C-alpha cells in the first residue's frame, strides 16, 4: 500500500489498523498524548489531527487506504494541535521542579517543542485529590485522564479499584467515595505508577529519613534485593553490568552505611523454610494447596479476596522480614548492641514492600522500604561515577548466596528455589513444565519414593482468578503480582514496559550464572545460623512465621449533620430512608437540629443521619448510644437522651 | 387472535363496532399530557370521577388522552356526542360542566378555545384556525384516543400495519418500501432510515437488536415524549416492525426515567401487547418471534449518542468512542443494532398502511412526511404542532402559533437546542427542509423550536448553551471537556462586562478547535451557539465589550 | 444485613446490564445511594466499588447525598431560562442559603436545575414534591418558600 | 517552579538537580517576594525564575559595555533589575 504524505510518496505496510500505527511504522511521526504505556488507547487527546480530502481528521482513526494523499501539517492543524495543548496545560499542575515524572515526561517535552510560555486559557479551579496515605500517592491535578492506570488495574492487575467518576470538567481517576488508597482493597502493587504517564501517581518518597537516620548515631544497614540489581543501571542511561550490586554496596558503604548485605540470603533462608513446610504438608495432606507468601501485594490480595485460603498462604515470611527480623534479633545480639542502635533500610524494586514494612505484624524490624528510583537518586546526588565505582562484596555473614536465592527477583524464582531444595533434600525424578497460558506455568514434580505433586507458577496479579476456579489439581502455587516477577516491579525505573522488564530478567539470569553455589544448602553461612541460632522450633517459628487475618471494610459513612470530632457524646443518629421519611423523620430530624441549635453548648449530642436500619414499618427509628428505639419521635429521643 | 391473523381481523372489527358504538354515546377525555398535568389535569380528571359518579349516572365514559396540541390553553376536555373543546377546565368548576354539558348538552362560551388570528372563540378546535394551518398526519384523532388503551388503538386500526408486513411481506420488500419512501431520520441528522435498516439487515449475524432513542436531545424539547405518551403503540408497532425488517429478536426502548409517564405508559403498551399476542415467542402463528424491554435513562444528554446510549444501555457509563465501526454491525454487545429516534418509528407503520406516493404527497422530494415540533418561549399558542417538511418559521410562529404576546417582539429563534442553530429575521421566509437549510449554516434539528424576543440577550443565550454543554460533557476527549469549559468561561467573561477583543479572538478561534477535533457529535455542535451568534449578532458582542448590553438585562452595570 | 437491595438484586438477577435500574430502585428505597449499600451491592454481584461509584456519579438521577423533605426541581430548559430561571434561583438561594446541587443543614430543602418539564407555557416553572409552580418570579419565589417554611414549622 | 511555560525547560541544571536529588515537597514555606516580570521588549525579564547566579550583569557590563541591569537591595529581597524597576525597552 502506496501513500503520499506531504507530496511525496511512501510505502507504509500491506494491512495496518490506521494511519497513525502506519507511518509510526514507516518512521513518521504525528504529535500525539494517546500512546504513552503499553495499557493505552486512542481517541483522547484529538491531537492527532491530519488533512485528507479537505476536511481534518483523526489518523489513529483513519484506515489508510491505498492512494491516499495526507497532508500531516497545515496551519490550521498547527492551530488546533496548540489549542489543545494549551488547553491541557491550562488546568495541569504545573510544578515540575517536585513531580515525580520531571525529565521523563511527555506533555513536558510537548510544552517545550510547542514553545508554550503563556497561558491564553484561564487555570480553572477543579476538586482535585491529594492521596498520600498509601505508598502510592495520588494527586489528580497532574493527571490528563488517559485511563491508563483504571485499564492496568482492571485488565491487569484485576483488582479494579480505581475508576472513572463524574463527567465533564470534574471528570477525575478516583477511588470509591474519594477514600484514601490505604483503606481500599489496593493491594499496591504500583504497576499504575508504573503505567502513569505523569506525576498523578507516583512513590512516596522517603530519602529524607534515610538521610536524617545516616546523620544520625545509630548504626545503619542496608539490604539489597535481587532484582533492584537487575535494573538499577538503566536510570544512568548504561547497559548491563554484573558486579552492580557489589559497586552498588561501595556506593552505599561510601555514604556512611556500616554493614550491607543481600536479601539473597533472606530468600534461601525462606526458602529452605518453605520448603519444609510445604513437605510436611504434603506427608500430612492437608492445608493444600499452598501459597507463597513472598509477595506482599499477593498477600493483601488473598486478605482481601480469599479469607478462605489465608490458612492456605505460607506461614513463612517473605525475604525481606525474614532478613530483617534475623538482624533486628541475632545480629544485634551477636555485636552487643541494642536493637534501637540498628537502623535497617531496605532496597526494594516493589511498592507494596513498603506497606509490609509497615505491617503490625513487622512493626519496628525494617524502618524504611526504598524503591530502585530512590536509590538511583541517591546515586545521582553523589555526582559519582557509579560505573567506574570499584565493586566490593556484601557484607558477612549475610551476604553469599545461592543461584536460587537470587533467582527470587523474577518469576517462578521461589517455587525454582523451592524445587531445588527438595531436590538436594529428596531427588527429583523429573520434572515437566507446561505453559497453559502467557504468565501461567503448571510443573509436574515426581520425588524420588514416587510421591508427586503440581505446582503452578501465576506472575501477574489478575491470572489467579480463573486459575484458581477452574484449577484444582494443584499442591503449591507461586503468584506474583506484577508481570514478569520483581523485575516489573512498582518501584522500578520508568519507562517500565515489557521490553524491558524481560531485559531485566535476561540481565538477573546473567547475574545467577556466575553464582557457583547453586543450593541454599550449599550456602555455609544459612546452615551456620540454623546450626547456632535457628536451632529449636520455638525460635524459629518466632523468628521466620507470621500470621495473615482477613480484610474486611468498616465503613460507617453515615450522613453528618452536627458532627463532633471527638469526646464522649450521644452520637443520636435518625434514619432517612423512605419508608421512615414517609412520616415524621425529617422533621424529628428537624426538631433535634433546633433542639441542639438552643441546647447542648459543647459536643456532648451528635445529631447524625444513617440510611434504612433494617426496622421498617415500625415508625421512624432514631439510633441512641447505639440502641435502637422503634416508635421514635423528639420527647422520645429526648428522654432516652436523659 | 394468539393463532393467525383471521382472529385478529374478527378481534379489531368488533372493537371498531364497540368504539364507535361508544363514541355515539356521551363519553369525556381528558388530556392528561405533560403540561396540561402541570396545570391540574389530574384534579379534573379526578373531579369528573367524583362528580359522575356520586350522581351515579356513569351511560358516561371517563378516559385520559394525549397531548391535544394546545399545552398552553389549560387543561383540555371534550364531549364527543357534539365534540366541544374546553380550555382551562378548573378542577372547581367541572360539576358546571357535567350538568349544564354532559346531561344536556348546552354550549359553554365561557370556556372555550380563543383564536389569537381572529380573536374569536371557536366552539371546535377541528375548526381552529391553528388546527387548519397544521398538518396533522401522525398526532391521529387529537383528544378523542385512549393512550392507556391496546384496546382503543386496535379500535382505530392500529396495529393492521404490523399484521400486514407479517403475514403479507418479507422484511426485503419492507426495507424497499422504507427506503422509497425516502422517509429520512427524525434524530436530527436525517440519515435515510431505509439505508440504515439496509445496513442492519445485511450486516453478518443471527442475533441483532432493535433500540429506540426517546432522548429529545434537547433540553427545551417535549417533542419526543409527548408522542410516546400519546399513542405508544404506534412507536412499539414501529419498533416490532423494524425488527421484523432487520431480523431481529430483541427490543430496546430507552425512555428517561425523569419522565414517569412516558416509561408508565410504554410500559403499560408493552404489557398489552404481549398479552394480546403481539409479542412473545410466536407472533400471529408466523414463525417470527419479538420481545420488547424499556430501558430506564438515569439522566445524562451524552446518552442520545449512539455509542453513548449503546454503552449506557449496557450499564456502563454512557461513554462513546470513535464511530467506526458503526452499530449497524456491531452495536450491543457487539451485535448488530438499529438505532433511530421516536417519531422515525411512528413513521414506520403510517408509510406501511399508506404507500410511498401517497406519503410523499406531503413534503418536498428529499424530505417527505411531517415533523413534529415544540414550541416554546413567548407566544400566543405555545405546545406541540406537526407540520410539513416544506413550511417556513414565520408561518409556525405567526400563523400556527398565534404570534407573540401584546408588548413583545421577535429577535430570533432556537431550532436544535445548544446543537441547533441561532436564525434571525433573515432566515424566517426559508421552508424547512434538511436541505434547503442545511446549507445555509442551519438545521431543523430534533424538533424543538424556542423563540427568542428582543428583551432576550444573545450573548446570554450563548453562554447559557455552553454552560449546559460543559456541564453535559463526558469528559473523555481533551477539545470538549477543556474547551467548553474555557468557552464557557470566556462568555461569563463577556457577561459580567469585563471581556476584551482578545477574549473575543480567543473564543472564535477555540470554536473552531472544538468543533473540528472533538471525538462525538456533543462536542462538534459544542460551540454551534457561539458561531450562530458571532454570526448574526456580532454587534452586541462588540458592545459587552464596551459595557453596554443593548438589550439590557446582563447585571454587570446599571445605576452607576 | 441487607434485606430489600438483596429481593432487588435477586429480582434482576445479578446482572450488571441491569446495574443502572438497580441503582434507581436503591435510590427510591433509601432516597440516596448509601456507601454501605452500594459496597453491598458490589459485593453482591462482584463488581468493584468504584465501578458502581463510576456510574452513580456519571448520571443526574443518581445522588449521593439525601433528598431535603422538600425537593426543589427548577427547570433550566431553553424557554424556562429566557423567562427568568436564574431569577428563580437566585431567590431560593438568597431565602434557603443553597445553591443546585445542595441540600441545608437539617435536610429540609434541596435544589436540583433540570431541564424541560414539558409545561413551557408556565416558564419560569419550578417543581417541590411534584407540585409545580408556574410563572414564578423572586416575589413568588420567596412567598411560596415563606408559605411551605411556616406549615412546615407548624409541625403541630 | 513552573517549567512547561520556561524557555529553559528540558535544559535547565535546577530543573536536573530537582529531578536528580529527589526533592517531591518543600518543608520550606514559599515566601512572598516582590519579583518583577516586563515584557516591554523582545528580551523578556521574569525575577521569579531568578537564581541570582549575577551571570546576566557580568555579560551586560563586562562584556557587553552596556551595565543596565544590576544587583539592587539586599538580603531575601536582593533582586538582578533595571534602575527603578525601569521597562528594559526605556533604558539603554
Ligand atoms: C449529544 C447528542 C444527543 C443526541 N440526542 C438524540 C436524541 O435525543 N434523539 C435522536 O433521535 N438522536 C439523538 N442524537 C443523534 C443520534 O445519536 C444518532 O443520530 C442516531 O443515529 C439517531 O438515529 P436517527 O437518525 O434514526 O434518529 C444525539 C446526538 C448527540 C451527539
Ligand atoms: S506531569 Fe509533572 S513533569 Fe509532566 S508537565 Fe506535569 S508537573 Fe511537569
Ligand atoms: S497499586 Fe495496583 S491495585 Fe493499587 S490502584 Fe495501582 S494498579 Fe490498582
Ligand atoms: S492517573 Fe496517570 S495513568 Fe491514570 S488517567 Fe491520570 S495520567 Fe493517566
Ligand atoms: S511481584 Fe515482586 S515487585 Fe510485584 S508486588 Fe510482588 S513482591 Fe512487589
Ligand atoms: S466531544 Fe465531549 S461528549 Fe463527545 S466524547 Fe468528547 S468529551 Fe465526550
Ligand atoms: S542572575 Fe541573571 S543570569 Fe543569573 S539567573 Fe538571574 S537573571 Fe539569569
Ligand atoms: S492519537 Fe490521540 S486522538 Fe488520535
Ligand atoms: S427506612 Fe428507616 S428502618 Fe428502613
Ligand atoms: S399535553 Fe395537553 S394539549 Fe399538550
Ligand atoms: S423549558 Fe422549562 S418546562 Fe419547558
Ligand atoms: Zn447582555
Amino acid at each position: 500500500m502506496k501513500i503520499y504524505v506531504d507530496g511525496r510518496e511512501v510505502i507504509i505496510n500491506d494491512n495496518e489498523r490506521n494511519l497513525l500505527e502506519a507511518l509510526k511504522n514507516v518512521g513518521i511521526e504525528i504529535p500525539n498524548l494517546c500512546y504513552l504505556s503499553e495499557a493505552s488507547i486512542y481517541g483522547a487527546c484529538r491531537m492527532c489531527l491530519v488533512e485528507i480530502n479537505g476536511q481534518i481528521t483523526t489518523s489513529c482513526t483513519l484506515k489508510p487506504y491505498e492512494g491516499m494523499k495526507v497532508k500531516t501539517n497545515t496551519p490550521e492543524i498547527y492551530e488546533m494541535r496548540r489549542n489543545i495543548l494549551e488547553l491541557i496545560l491550562a488546568t495541569h499542575n504545573r510544578d515540575c521542579t517536585t513531580c515525580d515524572r520531571n525529565g521523563s515526561c511527555k506533555l513536558q517535552k510537548y510544552a517545550e517543542d510547542f514553545g508554550i510560555r503563556k497561558i491564553r486559557f484561564e487555570a480553572l479551579k477543579k476538586e482535585h485529590v491529594r492521596d498520600e496515605s498509601a505508598p502510592v500517592v495520588r494527586d489528580t491535578s497532574k493527571c490528563i485522564l488517559c485511563g491508563d492506570c483504571v485499564r492496568v488495574c482492571e485488565e491487569i492487575q484485576g483488582v479494579g479499584v480505581i475508576e472513572f467518576a463524574k463527567r465533564g470538567f470534574e471528570s477525575v481517576v478516583t477511588t470509591a467515595f474519594d477514600t484514601p488508597l490505604i483503606e481500599t482493597e489496593c493491594v499496591l502493587c504500583g504497576q499504575c505508577v508504573a503505567y502513569c504517564p505523569t506525576g498523578a501517581l507516583s512513590i512516596r518518597n522517603d530519602i529524607d529519613k534515610l538521610i536524617e537516620a545516616l546523620e544520625s548515631d545509630k548504626i545503619v544497614i542496608g539490604m539489597i534485593a535481587p532484582a533492584v540489581r537487575a535494573a538499577i543501571q538503566e536510570e544512568f542511561g548504561i547497559d548491563e553490568d554484573v558486579a552492580m550490586a557489589e559497586k552498588l554496596v561501595s556506593f552505599l558503604k561510601t555514604i556512611g552505611f556500616d554493614k550491607v548485605f543481600d536479601v539473597s540470603f533472606g530468600a534461601d533462608l525462606v526458602a529452605y523454610e518453605e520448603a519444609h513446610e510445604f513437605y510436611e504438608r504434603l506427608k500430612k495432606g492437608e492445608r493444600l494447596p499452598q501459597f507463597t507468601s513472598c509477595c506482599p501485594a499477593w498477600v493483601k490480595h488473598a486478605e482481601h479476596t480469599y479469607p478462605q485460603y489465608l490458612q492456605n498462604l505460607s506461614s513463612v515470611k517473605s525475604p525481606q522480614q525474614a532478613l530483617g527480623t534475623v538482624i533486628k534479633k541475632i545480629y544485634a545480639r551477636k555485636l552487643g548492641v541494642p536493637e534501637e542502635k540498628i537502623f535497617l533500610v531496605s532496597f526494594m524494586p516493589c511498592t507494596a514492600k513498603k506497606f509490609e514494612a509497615e505491617r503490625e505484624e513487622h512493626e519496628g524490624i525494617v524502618d524504611i522500604v526504598l524503591t530502585t528510583r530512590e536509590l538511583a537518586q541517591l546515586i545521582k546526588m553523589s555526582r559519582i561515577d557509579i560505573n567506574r565505582v570499584e565493586p566490593q562484596p556484601f557484607d558477612r555473614p549475610y551476604g553469599v548466596s545461592s543461584q536460587a536465592g537470587l533467582g527470587f527477583g523474577k518469576a517462578g524464582g521461589v517455587f525454582s528455589c523451592v524445587l531445588s531444595v527438595l531436590n538436594e533434600e529428596i531427588g527429583i525424578e523429573k520434572v515437566d513444565v507446561k505453559s497453559p497460558e502467557d504468565g501461567i506455568r503448571v510443573a509436574e514434580v515426581t520425588l524420588k519414593d514416587g510421591t508427586s505433586f503440581k505446582g503452578a507458577v501465576i506472575y501477574g496479579l489478575g491470572k489467579v482468578k480463573k486459575f484458581l476456579e477452574e484449577r484444582k489439581d494443584v499442591e503449591i502455587i507461586e503468584v506474583m503480582a506484577c508481570n514478569y516477577g520483581c523485575v516489573g516491579g512498582g518501584g522500578q525505573p520508568y519507562p517500565n514496559d515489557s521490553r524491558i522488564r524481560e531485559h531485566r530478567a535476561k540481565v538477573l539470569r546473567d547475574t545467577m550464572g556466575i553464582k557457583s553455589l547453586l543450593t541454599p544448602v550449599e550456602n555455609l553461612f544459612l546452615m551456620k545460623l540454623y546450626e547456632e541460632d535457628l536451632k529449636d522450633e520455638h525460635t524459629r517459628h518466632e523468628i521466620l512465621h507470621t500470621t495473615y487475618r482477613p480484610r474486611r471494610r468498616y465503613p460507617e459513612k453515615d450522613v453528618e449533620i452536627l458532627p463532633v470530632p471527638n469526646g464522649e457524646k450521644r452520637t443520636v443518629k435518625v434514619c432517612l430512608g423512605t419508608s421512615c421519611y414517609t412520616k415524621g423523620s425529617y422533621e424529628i430530624l428537624k426538631k433535634l437540629v433546633d433542639y441542639v441549635k438552643e441546647n447542648d453548648m459543647e459536643g456532648k449530642i451528635e445529631v447524625l443521619g444513617t440510611f434504612c436500619v433494617e426496622n421498617c414499618g415500625a415508625s421512624p427509628n432514631v439510633i441512641v448510644d447505639d440502641k435502637i428505639i422503634g416508635g421514635a419521635t423528639f420527647e422520645k429521643v429526648l428522654e432516652e437522651l436523659s | 387472535m394468539f393463532k393467525n391473523a383471521k382472529e385478529f381481523v374478527q378481534y379489531a372489527n368488533k372493537l371498531k363496532t364497540l368504539r364507535e358504538k361508544k363514541l355515539n354515546g356521551v363519553s369525556i377525555y381528558v388530556c392528561v399530557g405533560t403540561g396540561c398535568t402541570a396545570k391540574g389535569a389530574l384534579k379534573v380528571y379526578s373531579a369528573f370521577e367524583e362528580e359522575l359518579k356520586k350522581r351515579n349516572l356513569l351511560k358516561v365514559t371517563l378516559n385520559r388522552t394525549g397531548c391535544c396540541g394546545r399545552c398552553s390553553s389549560g387543561p383540555l376536555v371534550k364531549i364527543m356526542p357534539y365534540r366541544f373543546f374546553y380550555s382551562n377546565v378548573a378542577p372547581e368548576d367541572v360539576p358546571e360542566i357535567v350538568d349544564r354539558t354532559v346531561l344536556k348538552g348546552e354550549p359553554i362560551e365561557r370556556l372555550f378555545l380563543t383564536d389569537p388570528l381572529t380573536g374569536e372563540k371557536v366552539p371546535r378546535i377541528e375548526d381552529t384556525t391553528l388546527f387548519k394551518n397544521q398538518d396533522f398526519y401522525i398526532m391521529e384523532a387529537i383528544g378523542e384516543s385512549e393512550c392507556d388503551s391496546i384496546e382503543d388503538y386496535i379500535a382505530r386500526s392500529g396495529y393492521e400495519s404490523l399484521v400486514k408486513a407479517l403475514t403479507s411481506m418479507t422484511p426485503e420488500e419492507i426495507i424497499e418500501t422504507v427506503k422509497a419512501s425516502g422517509l429520512r431520520g427524525r434524530g436530527g441528522g436525517g440519515f435515510p432510515t431505509g439505508l440504515k435498516w439496509e445496513f442492519t439487515r445485511k450486516a453478518q449475524g443471527d442475533i441483532k437488536f432493535v433500540v429506540c432513542n426517546g432522548d429529545e436531545g434537547d433540553p427545551g424539547a417535549f417533542m419526543n415524549r409527548t408522542l410516546l405518551e400519546r399513542d405508544p403503540h404506534l412507536v412499539l408497532e414501529g419498533m416490532i416492525i423494524a425488527g421484523y425488517a432487520v431480523g431481529a429478536q430483541k427490543g430496546y426502548a430507552y425512555i428517561r426515567a425523569e419522565y414517569p409517564f412516558a416509561v408508565k405508559m410504554f410500559k403499560k403498551a408493552i404489557e398489552d401487547a404481549r398479552k394480546l399476542g403481539l409479542l412473545g415467542e410466536n407472533i400471529l402463528g408466523t414463525g417470527f418471534s419479538f420481545d420488547l424491554e424499556v430501558k430506564e435513562g438515569a439522566g445524562a444528554f451524552v446518552c442520545g449518542e449512539e455509542t453513548a446510549l449503546l454503552a449506557s444501555i449496557e450499564g456502563k457509563r454512557g461513554m462513546p468512542r470513535p464511530k467506526p465501526p458503526f452499530p449497524a454491525q456491531s452495536g450491543l454487545w457487539g451485535k448488530p443494532t438499529l438505532i433511530n429516534n421516536v417519531e422515525t418509528y411512528a413513521n414506520i407503520p403510517r408509510i406501511l398502511r399508506d404507500g410511498v406516493e401517497n406519503y410523499r404527497k406531503r413534503g418536498t422530494e428529499n424530505s417527505p412526511g411531517t415533523k413534529m415540533f415544540s414550541v416554546a418561549g413567548p407566544l400566543k399558542a405555545t405546545g406541540i404542532i406537526e407540520v410539513e417538511f416544506g413550511t417556513t418559521l414565520r408561518d409556525i410562529i405567526y400563523n400556527i402559533c398565534g404570534g407573540f404576546v401584546e408588548g413583545e417582539e421577535f429577535k430570533a429563534v432556537q431550532i436544535g437546542g445548544p446543537s441547533g442553530a441561532c436564525l434571525s429575521e433573515d432566515f424566517i421566509d426559508m421552508p424547512l427542509d434538511y436541505d434547503t437549510l442545511k446549507k445555509a449554516d442551519a438545521m431543523v434539528g430534533s424538533g424543538g423550536i424556542v423563540v427568542i424576543t428582543k428583551k432576550t440577550c444573545m450573548v446570554e443565550v450563548a453562554r447559557f448553551f455552553l454552560d449546559f454543554t460543559k456541564r453535559e460533557s463526558c469528559g473523555k476527549c481533551v477539545p470538549c471537556r477543556e474547551g467548553t469549559m474555557q468557552a464557557y468561561n470566556i462568555l461569563e467573561k463577556f457577561t459580567h462586562g469585563k471581556a476584551t477583543y482578545e477574549d473575543l479572538k480567543t473564543l472564535e478561534h477555540l470554536s473552531k478547535t472544538i468543533k473540528t477535533a472533538s471525538l462525538c457529535g456533543l462536542g462538534k455542535t459544542a460551540p454551534n451557539p457561539i458561531l450562530s451568534t458571532l454570526k448574526l449578532f456580532r454587534e452586541e458582542y462588540i458592545a459587552h465589550i464596551e459595557g453596554e448590553c443593548p438589550s439590557g438585562m446582563c447585571t454587570a452595570f446599571k445605576k452607576y | 444485613h441487607f434485606e430489600k437491595v438483596e429481593e432487588i438484586l435477586k429480582k434482576y438477577g445479578y446482572k450488571r446490564e441491569n446495574l443502572i435500574k438497580i441503582l434507581l430502585e436503591i435510590q427510591e428505597i433509601y432516597r440516596y445511594l448509601p456507601e454501605d449499600v452500594i459496597n453491598y451491592v458490589s459485593t453482591a454481584m462482584g463488581i468493584p466499588p468504584a465501578k458502581i461509584y463510576g456510574v452513580a456519579t456519571f448520571y443526574a438521577q443518581f445522588s449521593l447525598k439525601p433528598k431535603g423533605k422538600y425537593t426543589i426541581m427548577v427547570c433550566d430548559g431553553t424557554a424556562c431560562h429566557m423567562a427568568g430561571s436564574p431569577e428563580v434561583l437566585k431567590a431560593i438561594e438568597e431565602e434557603t442559603g443553597l445553591t443546585p446541587g445542595n441540600v441545608t443543614e437539617d435536610l429540609m430543602f434541596s435544589l436540583d436545575q433540570v431541564g424541560c418539564l414539558g409545561a413551557c407555557a408556565l416558564a419560569p416553572v419550578m417543581v417541590i414534591n411534584g407540585e409545580v409552580y408556574g410563572n414564578l418570579t423572586a416575589d413568588k419565589v420567596k412567598e411560596i418558600l415563606r408559605k411551605i417554611k411556616e406549615k412546615e414549622r407548624e409541625s403541630a
